[PDB]
C-alpha cells in the first residue's frame, strides 16, 4: 500500500544539513502544484551524533511519486554524477514506524526568539490599558536530541533553521504531513516506516 | 645573558563583574540561563525594565621593574639596574603611562560590547582624584582629544607615572562604567574553554551568580601600544617578545629579522651608553614595555 | 606581417604584433576544441567577428558560469575553491606574454568583470560569491605582480590568511587561501600605476 525511492550522496565532503534543505525545497513547490497529495519525509540512515548521508520518500500512490522523482532538479544531480538514485517500488511489509515530529519551542532556547516574544507582549497589552509586567520563568529547562536543517525562506529576504526530532510512533486517529511532509506535535499526525533496512540498495 | 633571570608582573587588574540596581538593593548581578537539551545552549541579555548596566573592576599599579626578581650573574644585574634608572631620569615613564592611561579612558576593554547608547567612565583613586568623560565612544588612538578631556588624560597620566616609578605608594584605582542599553540586548560575558560552548560565571557571596570577564581578558586590552615597528604606527600590537598579530596569523618582529626581544637584550650595553650621551628611540621604549610585563628569560 | 590598421574598433584591431599573436593563440584553445583537421585558414578566419562585440559578450560568458555552478553548490561558498567556480579563466590570462593590463587587454575585462560582482555583493551573515578561496599563484596574476611579493606583502600584514596550516608544515603555491573579496580591495588601494 506504499511506495518509496531513495538518494544517496556520492562525495565524502557533502554538508548534509546543507544539501537536504533543497530536496525539501523542491518537495513544497511540488506541494504547491497540486495541492491534494500527501508525501513524507524519512531518514533511513538517521542517528543520534549526525543525520546521515541520504534521504528519502514514501507516499501511497504510485503514479504520483513517478512524476515527482521526474523533477529535473534529481535528473541534473545525477547525470553528474552527485546523486545516486534508486527506482520507485513497494515498501517492505515487515517493519515499524516512526514520526519525524519537528519542534518549534526550540526556537525559545535563543535570544532573538525571547526578543520577539516580549516585544509583541508590550504591544498586546495597550488593548487591555494595563501597565506592562512581564513575569519570567526559572533557570532550567530539559529538551530532547535534534538535528538542524537549512532553509531559504519563500519568496523573502531571510533564511532560518528546521529542528527535527525522531519519536516512535503509537496508532491512532487518521493522517495528515505538514508542508514539508514533517509531522507536527498536535493536529498533522502521519508516519513513515523507518527503512533503515534493506539499504544495501544503493 | 645568563642562566636564572626573571621580572614579576608591574601592573593588573582583578576580575570585571556585570550589574544592575533597583529601587529595593544597589547590587543585583546580571545572571545566565542554561538548558541541559551535557550538551547545552545558554543565554544571557539585559532584562526588561532595566534602563542600564553597570561594569566594575579593581586595579594597582607598582613600581616593580626596577629591579630583577631573580638575576644570577653580578655584571647581568649591574647593567639593567644602571639602564632602569638611566631611563627613568629623562622621562619616559610618561609616555608608557600616557599610553596606558588613554586604555582606560576610552574603554576598548569592553571588548564587544561598546556598541551602546551612550557610555560614561567615572574613576576614583587612593590618592583623592576623580576622574569623569562623560562619553567614551569618541576617543581614537591618534587625534587631538576635545577640550577637558585632554587635561584629564594629563593629571591621570601623572598619578601613574608615579605609581609606575617611585616605590612606597600605594596606589589602588577603582574603575565603574555605566552602559546605557537597548531593549532587551545582548550581552557578551568570557567563554569557557573547553575540550558546545559554556560562558563564564563568578559565585556571589549570597550564593548567586553573575557574568564576568576574566582577568587577563581585561589586561590583554590595556597593554595593547606596541606601534614601534616598521615606521607605521596603523593600530598598536598587544606587547609579545615576538610580535605576534593573531588576526592575520603572522609575526611582526620575528627573530629572522633581528627585531625581537631577544637580539634586543644583549645590546644593554651600548643603550646605556646612548643615554648618557642624551630623542629616546623605539629599540629603549620596547625593551622596558617588555620588562613591565615581565616573566622568564633564560638560559642564555 | 604587419598592423597597419585606422579606426581599430575591435579590442583585437590595435597593438604591437606579439599581442596580436597571442590573442589568436587564446581563442583558438578555447573555441576551436576541434581536433585539427589542417583547417588553417578557415579555423581562424573567424575569430575576427567573434571579438566585434567582446567589450559586451565576455560577460555573459562568465556570469553564465556563475549561476550553473551556483545550482550545483554542495559546500558553504566560503570553503570553496576560486577555481571550482571559473575553471582556471585566470591562469589563461598568462597565454599573453604582456604583464601589464593597459597592454593585456584579455586580463583588463576579467578583472573589470570581477570588480563589479563584488561590489554587488557586500558581506553579511550568510556566506556569498566573493568569499571564495584563491591561491598564492592565484593572487600573482590578478594583482599583476610575480609570487614572491606576494609572500612578502602577507609578511608585513597588508592582507590576512584564512585557513590555518598544520604546525612543522609549509603551505604550497597551488593551495587556496585568500577570499576574494580582500584581494579585489587591495589591488584598487594600492596597486595602481600609470599603465
Amino acid at each position: 500500500n506504499r511506495y518509496f525511492f531513495a538518494i544517496r550522496y556520492l562525495s565524502d565532503d557533502v554538508d548534509c544539513g546543507l544539501l537536504a534543505g533543497r530536496c525539501i525545497s523542491i518537495l513544497h513547490g511540488f506541494r504547491q502544484a497540486h495541492p491534494g497529495i500527501q508525501i513524507g519525509v524519512a531518514f533511513p540512515e538517521w542517528s543520534d551524533r549526525d543525520l546521515g548521508r541520504s534521504i528519502a520518500f514514501v507516499s501511497t500512490n504510485k503514479s504520483l511519486l513517478e512524476r515527482f522523482r521526474e523533477r529535473s532538479y534529481f535528473q541534473v544531480m545525477q547525470a553528474d554524477n552527485f546523486f545516486a538514485l534508486s527506482l520507485v517500488l513497494e515498501v517492505p511489509d515487515t517493519c515499524q514506524n516512526v514520526r519525524f515530529i519537528r519542534n518549534q519551542n526550540l526556537a525559545k532556547l535563543f535570544v532573538g526568539e525571547r526578543r520577539r516574544r516580549l516585544a509583541r507582549a508590550k504591544r498586546r497589552a495597550k488593548a487591555r490599558g494595563e501597565a506592562f509586567q512581564p513575569h519570567m520563568p526559572d533557570e532550567t529547562k530539559v529538551v530532547g536530541v535534534f538535528h538542524s536543517v537549512f532553509m531559504q525562506s519563500a519568496s523573502s529576504g531571510q533564511s532560518y533553521i528546521l529542528h527535527i526530532q525522531k519519536h516512535r510512533y503509537e496508532r491512532s486517529e487518521d493522517s495528515g504531513y505538514s508542508s514539508y511532509g514533517l509531522a507536527s506535535n498536535d493536529l498533522y499526525t502521519g508516519y513513515v516506516p523507518d527503512l533503515g533496512a534493506i539499504f544495501s540498495t544503493l | 645573558l645568563c642562566t636564572h633571570l626573571s621580572y614579576s608582573r608591574s601592573l593588573s587588574p582583578g576580575k570585571a563583574v556585570f550589574f544592575y540596581k533597583t529601587a529595593e538593593s544597589d547590587f543585583v548581578p546580571l545572571r545566565i540561563e542554561v538548558a541541559k537539551i551535557p550538551q547545552t545552549i545558554e543565554a544571557c541579555y539585559v532584562p526588561p525594565n532595566v534602563d542600564e548596566l553597570y561594569c566594575r573592576f579593581s586595579l594597582r599599579v607598582e613600581a616593580n621593574s626596577m629591579r630583577p626578581y631573580v638575576c644570577s650573574n653580578p655584571d647581568v644585574l649591574r647593567v639593567m639596574i644602571g639602564l632602569a634608572q638611566a631611563y627613568q631620569r629623562l622621562g619616559g615613564y610618561n609616555e608608557l603611562a600616557r599610553r596606558y592611561s588613554a586604555n582606560v579612558l576610552r574603554g576598548i576593554w569592553l571588548w564587544r560590547n561598546q556598541y551602546t547608547q551612550g557610555t560614561k567612565i567615572e574613576i576614583k583613586t587612593s590618592l583623592g582624584s576623580t576622574y569623569h568623560i562623560p562619553d567614551a565612544r569618541r576617543l581614537s588612538w591618534s587625534g587631538d582629544w576635545p577640550e577637558l578631556e585632554q587635561k584629564q588624560l594629563e593629571q591621570l597620566t601623572s598619578e601613574m607615572a608615579k605609581a609606575l616609578s617611585q616605590p612606597d605608594i600605594f596606589w589602588f584605582a577603582d574603575v565603574t562604567a555605566s552602559l546605557k542599553t537597548g531593549f532587551c540586548q545582548e550581552i557578551f560575558p568570557s567563554q569557557k574553554f573547553t575540550e558546545s560552548r559554556q560562558l563564564a560565571t563568578v559565585e556571589c557571596s549570597d550564593g548567586q551568580l553573575a557574568a564576568c570577564i576574566n582577568p587577563q581578558k581585561i589586561g590583554a586590552a590595556l597593554q595593547k601600544i606596541d606601534d614601534w615597528w616598521a615606521n607605521d604606527a596603523d593600530l598598536p600590537l598587544r606587547v609579545h617578545e615576538y610580535g605576534a598579530n593573531h588576526e592575520a596569523l603572522t609575526a611582526l618582529r620575528h627573530p629572522a629579522t633581528g627585531q625581537d626581544f631577544y637580539h634586543l637584550l644583549t645590546k644593554a650595553e651600548q643603550f646605556v651608553t646612548v643615554l648618557e650621551s642624551s630623542e629616546l628611540p623605539g629599540e629603549v621604549h620596547y625593551l622596558m614595555a617588555v620588562l613591565v610585563k615581565g616573566g622568564l628569560f633564560q638560559k642564555g | 606581417y604587419g598592423c597597419s590598421f585606422e579606426s581599430s574598433n575591435p579590442l583585437l584591431a590595435i597593438g604591437s604584433l606579439s599581442a596580436r599573436f597571442g590573442a589568436l593563440y587564446w581563442y583558438q584553445q578555447r573555441y576551436l576544441s576541434d581536433h585539427e583537421a589542417v583547417r588553417d585558414d578557415r579555423a581562424l578566419t573567424k575569430a575576427i567577428g567573434h571579438f566585434t562585440a567582446w567589450p559586451d559578450a565576455f560577460w555573459r560568458e562568465l556570469q553564465q558560469m556563475v549561476d550553473d555552478a551556483l545550482v550545483r553548490q554542495t559546500k558553504p561558498l566560503n570553503h570553496t575553491d576560486f577555481v571550482d567556480v571559473f575553471g582556471s579563466v585566470v591562469a589563461d590570462c598568462r597565454q599573453i606574454p604582456m604583464r601589464n593590463t593597459g597592454q593585456n587587454f584579455i586580463l583588463k575585462n576579467l578583472i573589470g568583470f570581477l570588480t563589479d560582482l563584488v561590489a554587488r555583493h557586500p558581506q553579511c551573515r550568510v556566506a556569498n560569491v566573493g568569499d571564495l578561496l584563491l591561491s598564492a599563484v592565484d593572487a600573482a596574476t590578478l594583482l599583476s605582480t610575480s609570487v614572491e611579493q606576494v609572500r612578502r606583502l602577507h609578511h608585513e600584514g597588508f592582507l590576512p590568511l584564512s585557513i590555518r596550516p598544520a604546525s612543522r608544515n609549509t603551505v604550497s603555491p597551488h593551495r587556496a587561501v585568500f577570499h576574494l573579496r580582500h584581494v579585489v580591495e587591495l589591488r584598487q588601494a594600492r596597486m595602481q600605476s600609470h599603465h
